Parts: C-alpha cells; structure tokens; sequence
C-alpha cells in the first residue's frame, strides 16, 4: 500500500536455511537435478481466493501508482496474472467485449431505425418497430448498469486523481456519462420533448469510443489507447490553447476588413450576423488543409487581407500542425515505457475485477497453485501452503543442495 | 519408481558423505550382488533407466564415481525417462544419456577424465544414446548462449575430440551423426 | 474466362495489384529497398491495423451519430440533402476522405439539429487528422529507429535465403563449378 518495493521484494523470496526456522520462508526448493531447479513460492496473502485481504488486491487498486508496475513485475506476480489470465481472464474478457460491441450495434440500429416525425416518436405498431423497441430497451438496460456500477463505484473503489489516471480513470467518467444520456435521452424520449436524438446521438459516439476500453487483451492496442489519452494531454491541449488565440486573432482582424451588409443581401461577399461564425470554419479548415482561400475583393483592404491568411497558414499548418506531429514524436518516445508500464496494471486491474466478481467456490475452483508439504511446524505438523511452482535454470550455482523437499525430482506425474 | 538403497542414501547426502554406502555394497556382497544391485535401474516411464551412477555424478560426489565404478558397475547406462528428455517433449534436462555425458554436461572435468582414463571399465565417447547424441551432440543441447554456459561448453567440448584423437585414431568424433542425420555443428545450427 | 461467367476481370483485376506489389519482393538485391520493403510491413502491423482498429470505432460512431440526425426522404427525391438507403454507404466514404485531408464538410442544413452537427464533424477533424494520423506519424518514427537494426540483419537473411534459393535450383555440376 505504501509503495516500499526493496523490502516487498525481500519477503516474498525470503529463503531461510536452518530448518529450525524455514518455516519463515516464501521461496522453497522442491527439487533440483542438476543445473535446472523447481523454486515453489508461498502464496499465503497474494492469492486467497476471497476470504482474506490479498497483497495482490492492493497492489493493484489502493496502492502507489508510481511503484505498482516495479511491485506487480518480481516474483510469482507476473507469472500470477498470466495463470489467471489463461484460465479465466482472457475469456470473460473477450465475452465482455463481443456484449459490448453488440450492445453498441443494438444500439446503432435504434437511432438509424428511430424515427423523426412529429412528438417523438412513440407509436410503434408493427413487427421492426417491436425488434426497434427491444433496441431501446436493452439499451437503457446498460445505462442504468454503467450507472450503478459507477456509483457503487463510488462508495467503494473509485475516486484516485481522475482523467489523469490511465488505468480506467478516465473511462469509468465516460461511462458514466454514457450511463446520463441514455437516461436523459429516455427521459425526453418519454417526457414528449423532441431533443432525445442530440443527447442520443453524443451516448452512441462515447460509447464506441468507450469500446478502446477492451484494447486491453492485447499489448499492441492497450499501449494505443493509453497514448491516444497521454498525446491528447502533453500534446493536443497545448495546442488547442494557442491556435484558438492565432484564430480568434485572425478571425476578428479579417472579419473587421469586410463591410456590413447594410453598406446588400449577399453574405458570401459581405459581412453580417454570422460572419464570424462561418469564418471560424473556414479558417479551422485551412490549417488542417481540407480548406480553399477562397481570396475576397470584397474588403475594403484586400491586399492586407491575403498578408494576413497567408500568416495563417504559415504560423498554423507549416509551423504549428507540423510541429504538433513533431511533439507526438517527442512524447511516444518517452511515453513507451511508461506505456509499458500502465497497460499491464490495466490488464492486471482487469484480471481482478472479474476474478473479485466470481464467488468464493469459483474463485476457489480457479486457484493459482497447490498444497505442498513444504516442511514440519516443529510439532509433526505438515505445513500445507498453497504455492506456486517455477522452473529456474543456472549453470553457475552448483550447490542447490539446501532445501530440497522432494528428493525425487521433477513433479513425476 | 523401484528405488534402492543405494539411491536413496546419495538423494540424503550429507555435506558430501554418506557412511552407507561403503557398507551396503559389503553386505551385497556376502549375499552376492554388485552388477544386479548397483545396476538397479529406475523402472518407471519418467526416470527410466537412472541408476546410482547417474546420481553419483549430479550429486557432484566424485569420491563414490570411483567407488561405483571401481566394482565394474556401467558406465554406458541410458536415462531414457521423460524427465531425461529435452524441454521440447514434455522434460526438463537432457544432457544426453549417459554418465560420460552428464559429467560434461554439468561443468565436472575431473570424472570426465575418469571414465575415460581410469582402471576399470572405460566410458568411450563415441557410444551413442537412443537419439544417435553423442557427448558432443549433447553439449550443444544443454548449452545456450549465455557467458558462463557457452565457457564450459566449450572446453569440455575441446576435452574432448582432442581426448578422442589420443585415443582412437581414426574418424573424429564430431563426425559422428545421429538418428536425424546431423552433426555437432549442423546441431547447433 | 473460359466458363463463360464474365467476371474474369474482377478477379484478373486484384491480380495485377498483387503482381506489382509483389515486385517489392525482388527490392533484395539492395540493402536500400530491401530494407524498405521490411518496414513497410512493419509498419502495416505494429502501426497501421492499431490505427484501423480505433478508426473504426471512431467512424462507425459518428456515422452512426450523424445519420441518425439526417431526415428520411419519405419526410423527398434528392439524396444529398436527405437520406435513403445508402446514406451510411456513401457518409463513410466521406468521413474517409475527412481524416486524411482530401474531403469537403459540406455541411448541411437538411439536418433536424445543423448546430450538433458540426460539433460532431469537428471532433472527427481533430481525434483524427490532428490527433490521430499526426500521432500516426509519430509511430512510425518510433518504429523505424527501432526496427532498423532488425531490418538490416532480416535483409541479410533475405538476401541469403536468395542466394542458396538459385544455388539450389542449380545442377550439381553447375554449382560444383
Ligand atoms: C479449471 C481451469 C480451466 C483452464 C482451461 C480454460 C478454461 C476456461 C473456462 C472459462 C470460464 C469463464 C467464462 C464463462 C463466462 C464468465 O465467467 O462470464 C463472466 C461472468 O459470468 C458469470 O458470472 C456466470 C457464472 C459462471 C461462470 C463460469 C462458467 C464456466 C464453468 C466451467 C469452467 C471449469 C471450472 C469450474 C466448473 C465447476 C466445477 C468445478 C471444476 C473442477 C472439477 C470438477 C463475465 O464477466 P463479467 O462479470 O461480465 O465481468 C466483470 C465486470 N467488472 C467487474 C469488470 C465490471
Ligand atoms: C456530465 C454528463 C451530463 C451532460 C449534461 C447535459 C445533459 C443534458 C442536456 C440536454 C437538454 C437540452 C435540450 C433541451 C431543449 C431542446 O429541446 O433543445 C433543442 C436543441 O437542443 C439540443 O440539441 C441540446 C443538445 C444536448 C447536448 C448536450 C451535451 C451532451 C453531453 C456532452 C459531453 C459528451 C460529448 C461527447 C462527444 C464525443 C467527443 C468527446 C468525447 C471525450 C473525448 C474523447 C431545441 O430544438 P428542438 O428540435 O426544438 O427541440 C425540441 C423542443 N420542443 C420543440 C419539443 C419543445
Ligand atoms: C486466397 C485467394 C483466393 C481468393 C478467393 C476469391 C476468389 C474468387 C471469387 C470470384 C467469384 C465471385 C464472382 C462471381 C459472380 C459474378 O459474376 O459476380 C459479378 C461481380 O463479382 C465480382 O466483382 C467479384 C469480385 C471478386 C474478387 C474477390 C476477391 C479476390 C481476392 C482478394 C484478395 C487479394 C486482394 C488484392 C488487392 C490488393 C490489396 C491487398 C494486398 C495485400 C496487402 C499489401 C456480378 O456482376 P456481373 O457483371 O453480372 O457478373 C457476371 C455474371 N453473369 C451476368 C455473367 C452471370
Ligand atoms: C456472448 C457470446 C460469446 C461467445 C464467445 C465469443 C468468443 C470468445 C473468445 C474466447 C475463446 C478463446 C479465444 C480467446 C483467447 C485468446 O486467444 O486470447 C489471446 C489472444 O486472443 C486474440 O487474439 C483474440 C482476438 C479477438 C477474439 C474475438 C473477440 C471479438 C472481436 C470481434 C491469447 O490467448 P490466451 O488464451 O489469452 O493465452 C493463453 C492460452 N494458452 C497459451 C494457455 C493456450
Ligand atoms: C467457453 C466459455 C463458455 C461461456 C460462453 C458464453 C456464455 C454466455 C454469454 C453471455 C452474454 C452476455 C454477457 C454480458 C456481460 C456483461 O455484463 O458485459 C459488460 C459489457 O456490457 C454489456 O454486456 C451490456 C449489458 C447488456 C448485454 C449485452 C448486449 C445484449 C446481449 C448481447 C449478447 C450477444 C452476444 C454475442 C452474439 C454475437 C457472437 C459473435 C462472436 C464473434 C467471435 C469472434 C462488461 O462490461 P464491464 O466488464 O463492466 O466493463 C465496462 C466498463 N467499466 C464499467 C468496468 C468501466
Ligand atoms: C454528475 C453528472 C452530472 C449530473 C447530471 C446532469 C443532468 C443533466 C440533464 C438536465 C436536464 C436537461 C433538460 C431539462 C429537463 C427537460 O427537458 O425535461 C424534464 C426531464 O428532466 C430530466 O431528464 C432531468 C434529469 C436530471 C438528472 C440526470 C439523469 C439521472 C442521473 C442523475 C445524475 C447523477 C422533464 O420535464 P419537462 O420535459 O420540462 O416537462 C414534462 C414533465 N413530465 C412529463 C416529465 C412530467
Ligand atoms: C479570462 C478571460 C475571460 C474573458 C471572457 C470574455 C468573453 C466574452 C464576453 C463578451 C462577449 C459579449 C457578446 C458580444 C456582443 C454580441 O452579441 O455580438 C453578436 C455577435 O457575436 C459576438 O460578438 C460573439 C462572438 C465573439 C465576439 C468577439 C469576442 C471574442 C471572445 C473570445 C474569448 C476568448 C477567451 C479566452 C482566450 C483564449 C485562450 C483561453 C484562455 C486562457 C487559458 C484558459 C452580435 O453581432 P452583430 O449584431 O452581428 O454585430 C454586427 C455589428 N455591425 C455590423 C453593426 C458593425
Ligand atoms: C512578419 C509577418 C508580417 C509582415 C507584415 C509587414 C509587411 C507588409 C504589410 C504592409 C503591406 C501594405 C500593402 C500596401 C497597402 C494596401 O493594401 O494597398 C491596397 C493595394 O495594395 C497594393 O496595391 C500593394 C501592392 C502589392 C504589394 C503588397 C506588399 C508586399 C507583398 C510582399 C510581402 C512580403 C512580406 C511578408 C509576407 C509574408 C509573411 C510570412 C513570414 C513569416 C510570418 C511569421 C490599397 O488598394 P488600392 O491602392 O486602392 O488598389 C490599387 C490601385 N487601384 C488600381 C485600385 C487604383
Ligand atoms: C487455399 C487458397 C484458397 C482456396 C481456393 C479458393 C477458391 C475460390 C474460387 C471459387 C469459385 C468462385 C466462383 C464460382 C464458380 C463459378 O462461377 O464458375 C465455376 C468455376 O469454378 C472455379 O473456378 C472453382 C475454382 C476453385 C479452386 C480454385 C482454383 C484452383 C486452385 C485450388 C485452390 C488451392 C464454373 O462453373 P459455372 O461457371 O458455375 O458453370 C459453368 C460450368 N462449366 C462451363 C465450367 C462446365
Ligand atoms: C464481435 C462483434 C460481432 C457483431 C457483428 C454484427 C454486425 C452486423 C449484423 C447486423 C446488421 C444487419 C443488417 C442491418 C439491416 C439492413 O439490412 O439495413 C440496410 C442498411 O444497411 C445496414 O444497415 C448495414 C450497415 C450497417 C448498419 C449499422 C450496423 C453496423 C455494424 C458494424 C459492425 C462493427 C463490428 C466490429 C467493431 C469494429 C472493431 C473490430 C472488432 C473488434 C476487434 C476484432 C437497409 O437499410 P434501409 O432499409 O434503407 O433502412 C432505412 C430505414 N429508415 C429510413 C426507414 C429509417
Ligand atoms: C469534448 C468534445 C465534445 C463537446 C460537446 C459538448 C458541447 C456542446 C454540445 C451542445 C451544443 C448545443 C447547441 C444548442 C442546441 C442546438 O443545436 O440548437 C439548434 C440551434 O443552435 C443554436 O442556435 C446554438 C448557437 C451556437 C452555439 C453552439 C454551442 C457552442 C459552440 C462552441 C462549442 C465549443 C465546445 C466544443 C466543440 C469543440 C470540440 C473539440 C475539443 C476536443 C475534442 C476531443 C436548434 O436550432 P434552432 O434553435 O431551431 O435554430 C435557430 C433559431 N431559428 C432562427 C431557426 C428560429
Ligand atoms: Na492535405
Ligand atoms: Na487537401
Ligand atoms: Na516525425
């Protein structure tokens, strides 16, 4: 919880030699044939399938973000997380993601399907419209579930420094916001007021957008989405700020060039009431370049004019979109490792969270490990811990003749 | 398994010594028994074939080699077993099959000498195991290309075709192929 | 061609594409393009499928979100302003154009709600030929100082593996000479 690796490190692979204390110990020696031996860890607090509180839970939910990624990558941890991953935390994974999608596609054909004639449009009355109906349905179904969730969220994991926080800090905002709109949408839906399609159609895009979430199964696309959040932060916010003072700059200097329409009737050549406004676009569009001058004679300057658009367009897509490619390049050479680093606390925290919405008999069903008789509690007690074998090999440490459990070696299935 | 005294007493070695084992013999003796009871191999499908001598030597106890050899034990006996059996089949260790074999492949010059250059019964290098991997073949397979492997491997690899030169004089040893049609070289390639 | 069906070309067409693009496979015979026929499916997997990946999410959204907005044309002939049929066909295609700079907004009134409209093409135009297809190029930066040196030793093997190719396609006097 404290972030203290040098002696969390330390406990976890304690080998204590004399017999009348190996019982302090979390790293045994099963067996050792030659340069190859079986290291058996003690799996005590890590993984105890819901009944205690687990170092494992800690690490990975209430801890110190800037040491997890060293306390989750030592001993059995790492290896942990793959031998749940393989058993159950790939598959629910991959179910959760193919009811998402769905669910979004569920989604989609609603607001293609919905109509836009009159009050909202209630009256249903025909087969497509009853399977359009099943849409909106299992739809508000998953807003009322992404609200609940957040919100008992709230009461218990939930609250680290949000939208700043790449191990689903952010999305559990955006889910939530999903989880609003589908209400308001179906509140104004239900209420006769018209607007349910605006509010509705900001829930569909969120929520493909919440389907980067599930890009966690794989390194390649975990490592894109938690860039996509670290370029649109160190990167396109900055860039934001200054290029709306180039353009507010611009857009009222060259407004201010044009003459009013009282001097008549035609915007294109003149200025009027939303002039501005549609020069904002026009100017946004030629930054990025999917723009045309489109050159006025219309002012009453027009050599000033074309001074100042071709500023724009040096100070914006030559020198600032540019240099915006050239800042990313900066950041997604810095932000790798760390990039590394977050995503395998996104898929450890993901393992968790399915793991802790089993029962405890599944949980149980679904150890990581074994008994093992792993030495007398010097009263002829067995010691039976639950631990967690790995295979080592070392051509340099000859001697592994310490604490050899099974003198038979090689687990002899 | 089928475990016998005489393994048992070298799996619970004592700072490198076990008392037992010069008393066991004495007493297989004055029944009868040196070349059925120390040969006593290992009769289960995954330490099949290990024997005494193959423990003698992982043991690292080279003062027994010279006992277990010394009464004309084997020195050519295969450890045919699935834990003696490469980590590409379902084992962990494959250092060939034989105790020439096994000493070269656990950086222990001296009884690699010994089998060869000893009294009794001589362990040739040219005997193969059921795979055709003859002691060379088999370094380049418990090998790999870290500092402290790739040191030892090659000295005992150089031991010994020099050694197989002073004896047989004939064909080296790193011609020798096996049952895929490979040679050292062409095996660690 | 021969059973009568008359869609030979179709298939005779994607044929063709192969066949030129599969004259980067002689691009060996010099470090300089052999290398650069590595990267370029380097960069088609840990870079350009990651991007594929995201912007269809991105842009089934919005098309989604966007013709959801659009009025039916039984409201009524005139696609352009209205939509029908193909709408999501043709709307993908310019939100394709969008993205990579050689489309038009041409925004639109025949919408119900025109103002969230643009709110929406807007964000398209920056998560994705700002931020996107920039970072996009930032990748492949990352990439390409990486995979270098792994494309200089891959080349070495390709080049080899050329080698004993013609080699072995020869008789064996011919090599023995
Ligand atoms: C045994 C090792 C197997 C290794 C090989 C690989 C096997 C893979 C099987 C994968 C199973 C998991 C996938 C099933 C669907 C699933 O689990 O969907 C989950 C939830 O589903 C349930 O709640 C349904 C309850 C039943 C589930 C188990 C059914 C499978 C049982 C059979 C497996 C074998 C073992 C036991 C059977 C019993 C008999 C005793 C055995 C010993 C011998 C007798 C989806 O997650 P969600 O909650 O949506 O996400 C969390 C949300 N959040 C917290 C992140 C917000
Ligand atoms: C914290 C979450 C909660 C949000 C709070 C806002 C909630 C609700 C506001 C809705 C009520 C207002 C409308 C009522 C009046 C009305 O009816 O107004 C309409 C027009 O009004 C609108 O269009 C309202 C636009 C709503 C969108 C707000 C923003 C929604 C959320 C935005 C955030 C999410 C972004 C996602 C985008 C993706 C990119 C970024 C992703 C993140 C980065 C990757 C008038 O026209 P009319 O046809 O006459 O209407 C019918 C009226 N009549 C005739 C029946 C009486
Ligand atoms: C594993 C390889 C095998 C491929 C399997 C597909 C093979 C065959 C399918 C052809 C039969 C279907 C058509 C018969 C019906 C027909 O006739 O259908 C026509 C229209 O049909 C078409 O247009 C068929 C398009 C075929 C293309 C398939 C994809 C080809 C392969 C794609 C992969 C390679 C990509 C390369 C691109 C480069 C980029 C990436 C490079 C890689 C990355 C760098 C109907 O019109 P109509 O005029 O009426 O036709 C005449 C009918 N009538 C009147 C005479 C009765
Ligand atoms: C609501 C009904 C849904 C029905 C089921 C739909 C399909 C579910 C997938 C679960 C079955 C197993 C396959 C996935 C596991 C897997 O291969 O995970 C990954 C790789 O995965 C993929 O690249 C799957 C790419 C996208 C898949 C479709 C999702 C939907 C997209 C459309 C690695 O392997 P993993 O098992 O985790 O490693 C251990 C296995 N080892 C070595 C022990 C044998
Ligand atoms: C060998 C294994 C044996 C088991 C087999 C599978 C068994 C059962 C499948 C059960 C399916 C439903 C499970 C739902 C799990 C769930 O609640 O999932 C949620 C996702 O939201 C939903 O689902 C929405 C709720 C409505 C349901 C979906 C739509 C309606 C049903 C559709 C089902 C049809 C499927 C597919 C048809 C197409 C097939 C193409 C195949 C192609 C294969 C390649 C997990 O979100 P969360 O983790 O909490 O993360 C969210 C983010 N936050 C909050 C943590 C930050
Ligand atoms: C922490 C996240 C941010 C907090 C939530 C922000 C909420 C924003 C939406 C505010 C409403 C905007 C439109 C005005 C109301 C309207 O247009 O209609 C209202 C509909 O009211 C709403 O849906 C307000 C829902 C507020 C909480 C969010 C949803 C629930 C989640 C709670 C947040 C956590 C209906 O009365 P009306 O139609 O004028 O007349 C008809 C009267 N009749 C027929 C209904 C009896
Ligand atoms: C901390 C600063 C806080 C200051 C906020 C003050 C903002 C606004 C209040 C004043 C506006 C009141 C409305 C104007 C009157 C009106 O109603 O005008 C309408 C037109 O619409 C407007 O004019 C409104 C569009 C903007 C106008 C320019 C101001 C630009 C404001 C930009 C704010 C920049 C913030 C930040 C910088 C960017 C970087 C991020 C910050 C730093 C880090 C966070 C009527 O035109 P019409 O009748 O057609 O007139 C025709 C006249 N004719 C033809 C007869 C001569
Ligand atoms: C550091 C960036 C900003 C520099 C600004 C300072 C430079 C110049 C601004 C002042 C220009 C004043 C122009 C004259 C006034 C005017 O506009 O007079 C108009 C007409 O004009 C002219 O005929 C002027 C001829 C064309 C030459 C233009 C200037 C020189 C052009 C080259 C500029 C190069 C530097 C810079 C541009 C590249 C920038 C990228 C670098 C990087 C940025 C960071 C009045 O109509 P009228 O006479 O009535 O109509 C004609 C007569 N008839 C036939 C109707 C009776
Ligand atoms: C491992 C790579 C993938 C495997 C190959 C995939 C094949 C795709 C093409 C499938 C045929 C698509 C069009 C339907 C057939 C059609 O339209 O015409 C068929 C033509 O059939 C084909 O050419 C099928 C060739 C299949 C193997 C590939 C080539 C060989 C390579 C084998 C694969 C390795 C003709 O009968 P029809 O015209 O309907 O009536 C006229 C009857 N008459 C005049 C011919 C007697
Ligand atoms: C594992 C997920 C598997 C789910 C697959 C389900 C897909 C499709 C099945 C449902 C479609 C059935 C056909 C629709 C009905 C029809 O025929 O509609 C036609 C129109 O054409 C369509 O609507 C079809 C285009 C797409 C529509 C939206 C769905 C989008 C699907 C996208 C799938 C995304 C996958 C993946 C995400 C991307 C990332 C990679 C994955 C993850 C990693 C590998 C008739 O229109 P009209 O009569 O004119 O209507 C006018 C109505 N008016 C005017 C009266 C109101
Ligand atoms: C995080 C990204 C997503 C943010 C979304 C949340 C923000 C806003 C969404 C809600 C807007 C609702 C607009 C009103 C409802 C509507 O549509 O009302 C329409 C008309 O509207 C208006 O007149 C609204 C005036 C213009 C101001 C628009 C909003 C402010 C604009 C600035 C937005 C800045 C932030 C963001 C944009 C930049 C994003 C890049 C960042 C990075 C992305 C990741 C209904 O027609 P009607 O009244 O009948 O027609 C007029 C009356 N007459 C004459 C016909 C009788
Ligand atoms: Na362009
Ligand atoms: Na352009
Ligand atoms: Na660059």
């Amino acid at each position: 919880k404290t972030g203290k690796i040098g002696i969390f490190q330390h406990i976890i692979r304690r080998e204590v030699t004399d017999e009348d204390t190996r019982h302090l110990s979390r790293k045994f020696k099963d067996w050792a044939y030659g340069p190859v031996y079986s290291s058996l860890y003690d799996l005590s607090s890590l993984d105890t399938c819901g009944e205690e509180a687990s170092v494992l839970e800690i690490l990975v939910y209430n801890s110190k973000i800037e040491n997890r990624h060293e306390m989750l990558a030592v001993e059995p941890i790492n290896e942990l997380l793959r031998d749940k991953w393989r058993k159950f935390g790939a598959v629910s994974f991959y179910i959760n993601v193919v009811s998402y999608l769905c669910a979004m596609v569920i989604f989609t054909l609603t607001a293609y399907y919905q109509p836009l004639e009159g009050t909202p449009p209630y009256p249903y009355r025909t087969t497509v419209d009853y399977l359009r109906l099943a849409g909106e349905v299992i739809t508000l179904f998953t807003g009322v579930l992404f609200f609940f969730t957040n919100i008992k969220d709230l009461f218990m994991k939930k609250c680290p420094g949000v939208n700043s926080l790449f191990i689903d800090g952010s999305f559990q905002l955006l889910y939530f916001i999903y989880s609003v709109l589908v209400i308001v949408s179906a509140a104004l839906y239900l209420a006769g007021i018209e607007a349910y399609l605006a509010v509705m159609v900001f829930a569909l895009v969120l929520g493909w957008m919440n389907a980067l979430y599930f890009t966690r199964g794989l390194k390649l696309t975990g490592t894109y989405s938690i860039m996509i959040q670290k370029i649109l932060f160190k990167d396109l916010f900055r860039f934001l700020l200054v290029y709306l003072l180039f353009m507010i700059g611009y857009a009222s200097a060259l407004v201010s060039l044009l003459n009013p329409c009282a001097n008549v009737p035609t915007y294109p050549s003149c200025r009027d009431s939303e002039t501005f406004s549609t020069f904002l676009l026009d100017l946004f569009k030629l930054t990025i370049g999917m723009g045309d001058l489109e050159m006025l004679s219309s002012t009453k300057y027009p050599v000033v004019f074309i001074i100042l658009l071709v500023t724009y367009i040096i100070l914006t897509f030559v020198l600032l979109l540019n240099m915006l490619i050239a800042l990313m390049g900066e950041t997604v050479g810095q932000v790798s490792k760390e990039s590394k680093h977050i995503w395998k606390l996104q898929w450890a925290t993901t393992i968790l969270d399915i793991e802790r919405s089993f029962p405890v008999f599944l949980r149980k069903a679904f150890r990581s490990g074994e008994m093992v008789t792993v030495g007398k509690s010097s009263d002829g007690t067995p010691d039976r811990r639950w631990c967690f074998r790995v295979d080592e090999v070392n051509w340099s440490h000859w001697n592994q003749n310490l604490g050899i459990i099974n003198e038979d070696p090689g687990k002899n299935e | 398994t089928g475990k016998t005294c005489l393994p048992k007493a070298l799996l619970n070695l004592s700072n490198g010594r076990n008392d037992t084992i010069p008393v066991l013999l004495d007493i297989a003796e004055r029944t009868g028994n040196m070349r059925e009871f120390i040969n006593s191999p290992f009769r289960d499908i995954y330490y099949r074939g290990q024997t005494a001598l193959h423990i003698a030597i992982e043991r690292r106890c080279k003062h027994y080699v010279e006992l277990l050899v010394a009464q004309g034990a084997d020195v050519h006996a295969q450890a045919r077993g699935r834990f003696f059996q490469p980590k590409d089949e379902g084992g962990y260790f494959y250092f060939g099959e034989l105790p020439l074999s096994l000493a070269a492949c656990t950086n222990q010059p001296h009884i690699v000498n010994y089998l060869t250059e000893n009294p009794h019964k001589k362990a040739d290098m040219r005997r193969q195991d059921s795979r055709g991997n003859t002691v060379l073949h088999a370094l380049v397979a418990i090998a790999d290309n870290t500092r402290e492997n790739t040191k030892f491997v090659t000295k005992m690899y150089d031991l010994l075709l020099l050694k197989c030169a002073r004896l047989f004089p004939d064909s080296n040893l790193e011609a020798v192929l096996n049952n895929d049609g490979l040679s050292p070289l062409m095996m660690a390639a």
